[PDB]
């Protein structure tokens, strides 16, 4: 199992600030040029969305505030100023084996 | 719309068996894989299960493969998941998942899910 | 490399089939190797063809060209042996020039043979569906 | 289907590598879906286009039609941005008539992925050599 | 729009059927928009095309063009393939001025709509029964 | 059946509009039973009219006809009559043969008047947008 | 990418005002998107389109072209609907070779934005003086 | 206006880099101002053109027009000094009538100016994909 | 001849009001950002405020931004400085300046000044 630990577990902003969270991956997940790491979304009374495919491209319904970048080990997510909708909480997920082995998650 | 409206769940005593279902409506159903992911009460996500496109190639998870499978009816659009033995830890919601296009899915879609004990 | 039998498996869309098929020789006028289907008559068979160009004065680049082709038998009322219905054809061809290394014309074979299994071209083939 | 990214695995003569292919929409003057890579330079991208027909007053049979369009790049001496020196083509070609059903052309498309990773095919595209 | 799949819900006699279209390209030399019904035989498709014409500077009348063909499958004895014994059209056309506003164009869709459902064209079209 | 006042309801872009028609007689030599709205200044008059084939025993199509017409008013300057600047028609033509049963006929009835509430074709008729 | 709403803001020379765009659907002829004023008749509404053209045998570079045209309303008396007066074009055309980057590309995007707000831009296109 | 310097920032895919172009004079034969950069070679600078003609016996219209042209440079194998490889140009013309009025030719130019920073434009350009 | 004749100023004490003009001839007024420059007795110049072509977009110092605004009127050639609250500091000269072709002004032409106490 590739074990995805969230270096937080829970975080607070205000409506001005950036809002950052990282996740740190038991293996190297970059396997040719591209990295499998999913980033995703749920309101505490609905499904989760997807906002992050393969680290770095928005998802066509995401208002384009959200951001990712990463090599290997470390995946991180940036949020220009944080809005209303934004508060939820946020897991990340492994693609390149099998298993398929997510994140703890955070809050906000 | 892709629209996966799930049915089953209830209250189940440990060693019983279920069923549950997947109505996966507004796309060909018959070409995209299909996945149950499942949410504890402790509020973490897990894996369960993927089926391909024809429900050849299938893969579980290891706390699942002793005693669950997973098939699917691509003439009634429904996609099912049998349970057995039931021990005491699959108290879950058990989301049905539309799996994206490629080699290992990353689960565009959701739905609603239904509780289980 | 050389004309033997080919058991095709996990063929079909429910992937549980198999497609036998025994050589028939090349052919001395184009050098096409040739397949047929293991158990059936002549003329009511699935053939598969494979030919392999090299360079001329005419084209500068070497051509392969896999053609497959698989009838439908109808047997009809008042009569022993079947008709063809209709055919349905594949024909694939590669362009590979003379300094291409192996890595890149295996890397299009593998490409080719891992997108037809994707749902782009899964419900472009047996569904008829274009992309939108 | 609908256009996403269809990112193809196991590819390669050793099966390691992985390709992600971002869409690059639909062309309206002739129906041509389009895929093609993340590179910023447009001749330095690895394109695949797939589009089906319909049968017109002309032709009568459905038609499904992917390209796979794979370039090479080097610099050379004196230069500084890389060229294009080579390219690997692939073009398949399918057609069906008005009544085939889909478990006839579900059974082409799952025959031609199985006919690619066979010994008699791996060798005639890797190596270039006709089946003697 | 960009087209999509249509998931029509309680259409028929009862109003309990559903009619599930996918897309099916533009037609390019005239711009009618297709959608079909996912059966298999290809023949026997409910199909339904729509038809706008473009918007030009100097156009005068603005019309949309709707039709629908619904055919019947009959397996008949001796033949492998079902044939179409008949149709059933609509053919559904609206007129436009260069002046004309939302409202106005608004209204006629959602009169005809409710015609539809009046018991005066329940009864001209279910029952064959002139109004006299 | 017999002509009665009809009362459409729920009618308009928005939903909250009605339309009384109120009968205006068969017209003897080609059958077209016409119904008008009760507005003063006759020249300028919602009129919906249908046309329904007669049932003959050597009648081999049957043919239903709908049309609907809204003029819009305009007080020129210098005229005490309001005149007509625009139409704006509809014009929707069924067509059916003599061995078709009724739950054909329903569900093509009830199929044009559920695309007609369809996003397809609010947009393709209220915004002109064509389908692409 | 997808033609969605577009509201452009702080345009005017004062730069208080507004204008927003619904799309029109691309053309099949042409390939070539459309936008309209959000509210007026057709042929008496600001219109903006675009369209991109890929490399062929006749041309071997890319070419991306803006027209945009907005026409002025006469309400003549003794008339309704108002007329034309007058149009007001202006059509960019970018050229941009294959082996371009991005940065090349969005450079000369925003060169030409920042330059239409340039004291010799505004004097040259809403006075016609020429530069001296 | 007058020719001096017009420095442009916020320039690029980021928005961090300016652009100084120094005036090089009009040209009398046609009427065309002229700006450039600081550069030794003239084969290196980037250039801006810009001219108004006025309405003459023929053409009875205004036109403003500007150009923009960029190259980029890179020394090869074998050779000293940068040569010249490629040309991303671009090509406005305005079009005015001798009754529009100031404010017709500012909301134009502003408007122009909105469009190349909105998210249609700036993905066609950059990235060149249709709207689709 | 670019000239920027500015008008203006006196004796006024402190927590008052004032406004100023530029006459601004000899180019298309219309077409140049504009602004203003100060200069104390004490022989420093500073910088109070820009305003664009338009007049839409403005840049006010950080010792001007609570108490003035900036105005101009493109059909009469003015350019405006309305004055509050006076705080003992602004005691300078007010130059009316012509801002260059650019992002950010360089001041290419100047004018004559009032004396404001």
């Amino acid at each position: 199992n590739i074990v995805l630990t969230q270096s937080p577990a829970s975080l607070a902003v205000s409506l001005g600030q950036r809002a950052t969270i990282s996740c740190r991956a038991s293996e190297s997940v970059d396997h040719s040029g591209n990295n499998f790491i999913h980033w995703y979304q749920q309101k505490p009374g609905q499904p989760p969305k997807l906002l992050i495919y393969l680290a770095s491209h928005l998802e066509s319904g995401v208002p384009a505030r959200f951001s990712g970048s990463g090599s290997r080990t470390d995946f991180t997510l940036t949020i220009d100023p944080v809005e209303a909708d934004d508060f939820a909480t946020y897991y990340c997920q492994q693609n390149n084996e099998v298993p398929l082995t997510f994140g703890a998650g955070t809050k906000l | 719309e892709v629209q996966l409206v799930e049915s089953g769940g209830g209250l189940v005593k440990s060693g019983g068996s279920l069923k549950l279902s997947c109505a996966a409506s507004g796309f060909t159903f018959s070409s995209y894989a299909m996945s149950w992911v499942r949410q504890t009460p402790e509020k973490r996500l897990e894996w369960v299960a993927t089926i391909s496109d024809g429900g050849r190639y299938i893969y579980y998870s290891d706390n699942v493969e002793g005693r669950f499978t997973i098939s699917r009816d691509n003439a009634k659009n429904n996609l099912y998941l049998q349970m057995s033995h039931l021990k005491s830890e699959d108290t879950a919601i058990y989301h049905c998942a539309r799996d994206s296009s490629g080699y290992f899915p990353y689960f565009s879609y959701w739905g609603q899910g239904t509780l289980v004990t | 490399a050389k004309l033997e039998t080919v058991t095709l498996g996990n063929i079909g869309k429910d992937g549980k089939q198999t497609l036998v098929l025994n050589p028939r020789g090349v052919n001395p006028t184009n050098g096409v190797a040739s397949l047929s289907q293991a158990g059936a008559v002549p003329a009511l068979e699935k053939r598969v063809t494979v030919s392999v160009s090299q360079p001329s004065r005419n084209r500068k680049n070497y051509k392969v060209q896999v053609k497959i082709q698989n009838p439908t038998a109808c047997t009809a009322n008042g009569s022993c042996d079947p008709s063809v219905t209709r055919q349905a054809y594949a024909d694939v061809t590669f362009s590979f020039t003379q300094y291409s290394t192996d890595e890149e014309r295996a890397f299009v074979r593998t490409e080719l043979a891992a997108l037809l299994a994707s749902p782009l071209l899964i419900d472009a083939i047996d569904q008829l569906n274009p992309a939108y």
